[PDB]
């Protein structure tokens, strides 16, 4: 049960600093060096630096020094990289992973995303994409949830609680010319099941501290008042 | 400062077929303990990096015999055999012999499969959404193969242009196919102004262009 | 890797 919690997301003004921790358990923190790694589309993955608990030695990349600090508390078993005077080449997902000497990166934190930016922090609104017919197709209906204007990434959505998994699709987010981001969030299900299960959409968007479920009911079509064109 | 070149940038496959990816480093990564520490790592989509190959040959526990990683010195090849959907994902190579360590650039893996067609779905704007005073139309196109697909809107059977926004999941682990949203804004005064909306999809698993459509105020 | 401190 080795496991390296990080923060979720940090929201960052351009010039301020940003602190990120790495909080280990069901290991000995000092067998392990704590190693950085930076994540983003293009660039890729990008080796930050290290911080070495047995030793106390440090070291980071050519491009980041003289910006980042890399420091642990052994007490509290938590690793913590500074990182001053931020730009928006900044803005990323960062790792922490840990290194037995002569080993390599088995074990990895699932990551913080850093947004450097000046705007504030907005919750999203959540709306139903309710099945109908129009949503139907065969004996497959399909349903959702529109999470629309929050700033800034990431927002997390799942199904039932997590107990719907098979035939989601949560969309990438969009970045709107409001400078908001949205993002859908749908799942197919037997079209038999929606007079009889109940389907509800957990939106969590943590910076900002909005948690919404949102119960997606079906809706009946009047096709009688349909005009077509064909 | 060792510096890792990985090629190529994107690498199509096909499915059960075999995959090669190169990554040469501009100086020797041999380690003074004799060991060269070059490792494979993957990241699938949604997911953190997983360690695939340490020590340039040797397996991390848990990783299929298809992945077998080779070289010397200055090359290195990672060899995928028998490709399956689940290997999706950007892989990369890493030094670890010389501080300060580095990643190679990744190499994005593309399954080649057969063709599906979508599966087109559209969805009117929410009533509580109105109330907020602006109306999205979303078109779901659901697990279709190839990625190229055309979606236009209609509005009382005109052409719409400058106000939809699209975006595209990752290949899909389990089935390889990708899913599309196309998402159309308009104020809500522009929404009650008209009466019909379609969405109109072109694809190639398609025999013609397939047209979902509503009227406001049906469902 | 080796890791940065594995020489001390």
């Amino acid at each position: 049960q080795v496991q390296l919690l990080q923060s979720g997301a940090e929201l960052v003004r351009p010039g301020a600093s940003v602190t990120l921790s790495c909080k280990a358990s069901g290991y000995a923190f000092s067998d392990y060096e704590i190693h950085w790694v930076k994540q983003t589309p293009v660039r890729g993955l990008d080796w930050i630096g290290a911080f070495d608990p047995k030793s106390g030695a440090s070291a980071s990349n050519q491009k980041v020094k003289g910006r980042a600090i890399l420091t642990a508390d052994k007490s509290s078993s938590t690793a913590y990289m500074e990182l001053r005077s931020l730009t928006s080449e900044d803005s990323a997902v960062y790792y922490c992973t840990r290194l037995r000497y002569f080993g390599y990166f088995d074990v990895w934190g699932t990551g913080t995303t850093v947004t450097v930016s000046s705007a504030s922090t907005k919750g999203p609104s959540v709306f139903p994409l309710a099945p109908s017919s129009k949503s139907t197709s065969g004996g497959t209906a399909a349903l959702g949830c529109l999470v629309k204007d929050y700033f800034p990434e990431p927002v997390t959505v799942s199904w039932n609680s997590g107990a719907l998994t098979s035939g989601v699709h949560t969309f990438p987010a969009v970045l709107q010319s409001s400078g908001l981001y949205s993002l859908s969030s749908v799942v197919t299900v037997p079209s038999s099941s929606l007079g009889t299960q109940t389907y509800i959409c957990n939106v969590n968007h943590k910076p900002s501290n909005t948690k919404v479920d949102k119960k997606v009911e079906p809706k009946s079509c009047d096709k009688g008042l349909e005009v077509l064109f064909q | 400062d060792v510096l890792m070149t990985q090629t190529p940038l994107s690498l199509p496959v096909s499915l059960g077929g075999q995959a090669s990816i190169s990554c040469r480093s501009s100086q020797s990564v041999v380690y003074s303990d004799g060991d060269t520490y070059l490792e494979w790592y993957l990241q699938k989509p949604g997911q953190s990096p997983k360690l695939l190959i340490y020590k340039v040959s040797r397996r991390f526990s848990g990783v299929p015999d298809r992945f077998s990683g080779s070289g010397s010195g200055t090359d290195f090849t990672l060899k995928i055999s028998r490709v399956e959907t689940e290997d999706l994902g950007v892989y990369y190579c890493f030094q670890g012999s010389h501080v300060p360590y580095t990643f190679g650039g990744g190499t994005k893996l593309e399954i080649k499969r057969t063709v599906a067609a979508p599966s087109v779905f559209i969805f009117p704007p929410s009533d509580e959404q109105l109330k907020s005073g602006t109306a999205s139309v979303v078109c779901l196109l659901n697990n279709f193969y190839p990625r190229e697909a055309k979606v236009q809107w209609k509005v009382d059977n005109a052409l719409q242009s400058g106000n939809s926004q699209e975006s595209v999941t990752e290949q899909d682990s389990k089935d390889s196919t990708y899913s599309l949203s196309s998402t159309l804004t308009l104020s809500k005064a522009d929404y009650e102004k008209h009466k019909v909306y379609a969405c109109e999809v072109t694809h190639q698993g398609l025999s013609s262009p397939v047209t979902k459509s509503f009227n406001r105020g049906e469902c | 890797a080796v890791g940065i401190g594995a020489v001390f």
